[PDB]
């Protein structure tokens, strides 16, 4: 049978637990993002020289 | 007509 | 182009019974004038009845041996005397707005169809003159 | 179309409208003057569309024959009012139909007529003039149409589903019992097919 | 002064997901909005599991 | 009646009003003259009264202009009652709205009337001129 | 309420009003402005069936032996989108439309010298249509409605059984008007009947 | 400003313009004047190219019979585009509309001048080649 | 295939969309050029795919006997066409078939012609060009397809395949109202049996 979930949001950062142990908002990899409240995951700032 | 998700509010850390 | 408000039937000396087709908002704004030799207009309950609010039903059956080729069928609102005056204190009511629009709607199509009054095209290219004397004429040349 | 709205209320159109709205359980009103009660208003238009309805179905108390509509003598036009729920010639083929708010002769494609034209027609009729058997039937159509439209109740549509039956019924025992209707004698061709 | 209490039917049509609706008033009468709700046909072709 | 017209050869300025106006726009005043004049408001005439004009300049009949017509001409276009949303509905405004609409009807019953029209006897009264270009 | 007042409303305007109450919705004033969804929903469903309904040929409708005549100089006859049905008047018909214009297939030709003579349905006003074809109209405009903007089952049960009354009074407005004999008014057995 | 205007035909023309203000576009009529008057219909004969022009899906001319063109407001009466009902929420455009509607018959009334004999220069009745009857 | 999405919008196109659009409860929108609007451009597509669809079918009002098809003097290939929704023989079996956008003669293996060859052909056409039946139909089996497909609803599925029947049963009565069809002296074999 046809099922589907969302993630709402990717506010979890990363995780190193098995997956079948993780939370729906906690990913494998994130580098150079940034976690926001309102916004969900961005580019982290641009590095100004 | 199909179930709806299930109102998670979930958490985060280890589990 | 077509006047609505004025309904002119032949008079056959035995049919009474002759259809409103236009709207009203008081039987008193219809007015049945007989028209032949001379247009006379027939009273209220004397000389005729509102046997339905869309049929006329004459007390006496008028022919040409009677003098009157045609009966005629005509709206005349009431232009100084409205039916419906808001107050202050009054409830707006759906009815009384209705019947404001509608009394003024009218007096305005009554306006459009006074080509009856005058010298007007009818529904072939022919100046109309309805039935009655250009008096007044007098000489020629 | 006429307007339900406009004239004096009736004993039997206020009886109608207070009929319709115990339908869904609404109370009856005293009057049918604008009080900005909604249901009211909505029970007085489906009274006045299944009154058209019903009425334009054709009955031999309502279907006018050998009618005759006289033209203005100066425009030879019959108007065509919304009020005629049904129009159609006395026998044969119907020739007339509506054109612009005209009678307009579909054969001959012409709206000028220099004389009256005979026509079985059917003239809208106030639900006061309706025979006791169809306002009984109008008020319990209009009660189902008005329970399906506003309140929807099953249990309710169910009832008045029957009640319709029975009331078209009824209306159909007064056609009949109305019309004296025979084959052998009242029959237009076995009739003639009777005399020795 | 014309004040109306009570409930104020509207059509909106189509996805909920792209239809704004807004209320907009420029007039010197007062407004008190109670409250407001919807009425849509919705369907899924998954369950939430 | 929306048409009126006054013949004065001696000095005299005032004219009473027949007709009812709902904006002093509506009234409009002309000189019948040789060709006819069509006078400004604050040049020519004041409305000493909502009822009288006061007609600057005598404009008799020294002049070739002689009579002069009050007519009144209701702008279709212009509505003096606009009904707006969060205004308090006034029965003035409510009344004043379906007048300005009959007062055009009002002008428009003697429009038609002037080139020719029906008198009390029920028969198409002319002036007195030939039915010229007529066709048999 | 005073005074015996005799004043219409317009059938279109009732239709919408019609068609809006068989959702449970309440009336409008008006069907202008152009910001009403409800009003350009409901409308645009009143002319849709009532365009399809007088397309299905009836005899008060169907115009038999009607000439459309071409233009002087391009010798097209335009093939109006409100011809909702067009015909011979005998046997196999023969013009179709090709980019607006009737075009004789047989002969495979847009010019005609003289007017053609067809079997043609001209789409006519809600306001033209008999009180039960325009009962049948809005009960059919209703159910779409329905379907399409309000969606209840329940709604679509009673609109549905209100539809197949709504089309056999209809059905037997075409026969009465008709006056069909198959004796004396058949195309073909009247000619069997000589004696 | 005149809800009754005339255009000559020509075969090279389709387009005429709309100067008055209609509420609906059945309160537009068009007719093709020549030896015969012809009511054009909405769709097969015209149509509204933009909101003030009307454009004939056939060109009309004097060898089809009709040498002018006429497009008249005719503003219905009976059939009106407000109905106050029980129970509605009073909106000012309805109020508006219907007060305007009830002015475009009166602007119409007051364009009869069209459909009369009219007046000459010297002052007499002109009939413009038209017959007299009844 | 021909591109729908290329040309002028015509206001029966895009009254086609809207009604399609309906059929889920889409508000109708005012032009079909590119807004960023997915159901439009869902509903044309399939809005085309519909009508090429009822035309491949075969009528006799777009099914055309007998026309020439001419082959390029100097290549001698006769183009057959995507718009060519049917292609076959005026009697008997047939021998064209496609291979490679162009016309082969199967039992010849040829697909080299020095003259037109007559075909009983079906082109495609606009949806404008169809009958006002044909357009309903198409129109309530795009809607169909259209729910199905982008919406799902089981109660709009149920509605829509009872008007699509009744939809092709118009075209049906259509059909053979045009076609006038014979089967005493229509027919092709009959017609010769009935001289005397």
């Amino acid at each position: 049978a046809l099922i589907s979930q969302s993630i709402k949001n990717l506010k979890g950062g990363i995780s190193q637990q098995p997956d079948i142990l993780r939370y729906p908002d906690q990913g494998s990899r994130q580098v150079n993002g940034w976690s926001s409240e309102t916004e969900g995951l961005q580019k982290r700032p641009p590095l100004v020289f | 007509k199909k179930s709806l998700s299930v109102a998670r509010s979930s958490g985060g850390g280890i589990n | 182009n077509v006047i609505k408000t004025v309904l002119t039937y032949q008079l056959d000396g035995s049919n009474r019974d002759f259809n409103i087709p236009f709207e009203y908002l008081a039987r008193k704004f219809v007015v049945v004038t007989l028209i032949g030799v001379d247009r006379k207009v027939l009273t209220i309950n004397t000389d005729y009845r509102f046997a339905t609010r869309t049929t006329i039903s004459l007390t006496k059956a008028w022919g040409p041996a009677d003098g009157y080729t045609t009966i005629e069928l005509r709206r005349v609102t009431s232009t100084t005397d409205r039916l419906v005056d808001f107050t202050d204190g009054s409830i707006l009511r759906a009815y009384d707005l209705n019947v404001a629009q509608i009394q003024t709607m009218h007096v305005a199509e009554e306006a459009r169809d006074l080509t009856t009054d005058t010298i007007g095209v009818n529904n072939d290219g022919h100046l109309d003159a309805r039935g009655r004397r250009i008096v007044n004429l007098a000489n020629a040349v | 179309m006429r307007s339900y709205d406009m004239n004096v209320e009736t004993a039997a159109e206020l009886s109608a409208v207070n009929d319709i709205l115990a339908s869904i359980g609404e109370p009856p009103v005293s009057t049918l003057e604008g009080d900005a009660n909604a249901d009211a208003a909505n029970a007085r238009r489906i009274l006045n569309k299944i009154n058209r309805q019903i009425q334009s179905r054709g009955w031999t108390f309502n279907i006018e024959e050998g009618i005759t509509l006289l033209p203005d003598v100066y425009s030879n036009l019959i108007v065509y009012s919304d009020d005629y729920l049904s129009l159609m010639s006395t026998s044969g083929q119907s020739i007339y139909v509506n054109r612009g708010g005209y009678v307009y002769d579909r054969t001959s494609q012409s709206d000028r007529f220099d004389s009256g034209i005979t026509v079985n027609i059917i003239r809208l009729r106030d639900y006061d003039e309706m025979p006791e058997c169809f306002r009984y039937w109008i008020v319990t159509k209009a009660s189902r149409q008005f329970n399906n439209r506003f309140f929807g109740a099953p249990e309710v549509e169910g009832v008045l589903q029957e009640e319709e039956d029975e009331a078209r019924r009824l209306c159909m025992e007064y056609e009949m019992d109305y019309g004296g209707y025979n084959m052998l004698d009242g029959d237009a061709f076995t009739s003639g097919l009777l005399t020795r | 002064l014309n004040l109306g209490t009570g409930q104020y039917r509207f059509p909106v049509v189509g996805n909920a997901k792209f239809n704004t609706v807004y209320i907009l008033s420029d007039e010197t009468t007062p407004l008190n909005i109670i409250g407001c709700g919807w009425e849509g046909n919705y369907l899924r072709r998954s369950s939430g599991i």
